């Protein structure tokens, strides 16, 4: 009857992920904010007007 | 004091409580809270290690040249077997086995052990 | 020397192209299997560590060996 | 005991040992991580064929 | 159990992992009292046998 508690889990895989993985995620979003979402193109891509 | 005259049928419990995520993976989301066993068993040496990165009869009875019975049989440095006429003729063209293509050097033993195993009496 | 520029400075280096595999190696088909130029939710990645999935590259071992040895034995760079 | 004794005659046996270690690799500390990684790599040398290859990939992660 | 709880892990625990209660002490309590909590004399109840054991 441990249903009394109210926590749970989904049955998929192994949750938390690895601190290194969080930084990669966080440093992409920070460069998305400050960039105001623009896609700054690569130098080789053969030129969507840039800001 | 369970009553004297009763037969109670055993009802098997076939459900194991094994936690299916911890049995497969070895990680269970729920943790120490999990309502089930967590016991972790694995199968039985199924796999065979072959690396791509890196009463058998091996004696044909009829020839590979005559396609006929071995007569005046011949042994090479392999387990190759031919007629005296067979092996002499192959060297007129081929350098090597008619089979391996390893170096025979024309080297041929009298193969009497063949006639033995081609006897019904062996030796 | 006598250049305060530090030897390598930009004006030519701005436009240098990323890298091109030698043609013999490009025959091995790796170019297609892993596309480097130029995706996975963090939850779906952590699910991959636990599952995991096998045979990602589908590379052929006999082909790889020959490129360096049998076919590309004498392959030497152009200039 | 494992390196000293023959594998085939190990009592637990091996195929039952190795899946018990993989959740121990998550044990942090050191004495456990060191002594385990030496045990797991032992089996990689001596008896690779027991755990199925998706188990070896669970260890590589 | 007062000994080692602190160093389990830190950041890593999933919600259930961290908050939920461990079933492990209750299992200890029902192993120690098992032969009363499981006894055949019962008023109403049905026999089952576990899969590979002889435990009713
Ligand atoms: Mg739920
Ligand atoms: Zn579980
Ligand atoms: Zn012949
Ligand atoms: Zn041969």
């Amino acid at each position: 009857m441990n249903y009394l508690e109210g926590v749970g889990s989904k049955k998929g895989g192994g949750g938390i992920a690895s601190e290194s993985q969080f930084n990669l995620q966080r440093r992409k979003e920070v460069e998305s904010l400050l960039s105001k979402g623009e896609n700054v193109p690569y130098t080789f891509q053969d030129e969507q007007v840039r800001s | 004091n369970q009553p004297t005259n009763i037969r109670t049928t055993v009802l098997m419990d076939f459900q194991p409580d094994v936690c299916k995520d911890y049995k497969q993976t070895g990680y269970c989301g729920y943790g120490d809270s999990c309502k089930f066993l967590h016991s972790r068993d694995d199968f039985k040496t199924g796999w065979k290690l072959n690396q791509e990165w890196n009463d058998l009869e091996k004696i044909p009875f009829k020839c590979t040249l005559c396609k006929e019975d071995y007569k005046s049989p011949v042994v090479t440095n392999c387990g190759h077997y031919f007629c005296g006429s067979c092996f002499a003729k192959d060297m007129k063209k081929g350098t090597k086995c008619f089979i391996c293509h390893k170096e025979t050097h024309g080297s041929a033993k009298v193969a009497s052990d063949l006639q033995k195993m081609l006897n019904k009496r062996k030796s | 020397w006598q250049s305060k520029k530090e030897y390598l400075s930009g004006r030519s280096l701005l436009g240098k192209r990323p890298f091109e595999l030698p043609d013999i190696i490009k025959k091995t088909n790796i170019e297609q299997m892993r596309s480097t130029l130029p995706e996975k939710s963090l939850k779906e990645a952590s699910r991959a560590r636990v599952q995991p999935k096998m045979g990602a590259l589908d590379l052929d071992y006999k082909k790889l060996h020959d490129v360096f040895f049998k076919i590309g034995a004498n392959w030497k760079p152009d200039h | 005991i494992t390196s000293v004794m023959d594998l085939d005659k190990l009592q637990p046996p091996i195929n039952q040992i190795l899946p018990t270690l993989t959740p121990i690799l998550r044990n942090k500390h050191r004495k456990v991580e060191v002594n385990t990684i030496k045990f797991v790599g032992l089996i990689g040398k001596l008896a690779p064929t027991y755990a199925p290859p998706k188990e070896w990939m669970r260890i590589c992660f | 159990a007062s000994g080692f709880e602190d160093s389990m892990q830190f950041k890593k625990l999933t919600h259930a992992q961290r908050t939920g209660l461990s079933q492990i002490p209750n299992r200890r309590f029902t192993l120690w009292w098992s032969p009363t909590i499981n006894r055949a004399n019962v008023y109403v109840g049905f026999l089952v046998q576990l899969d590979l054991t002889g435990i009713f």
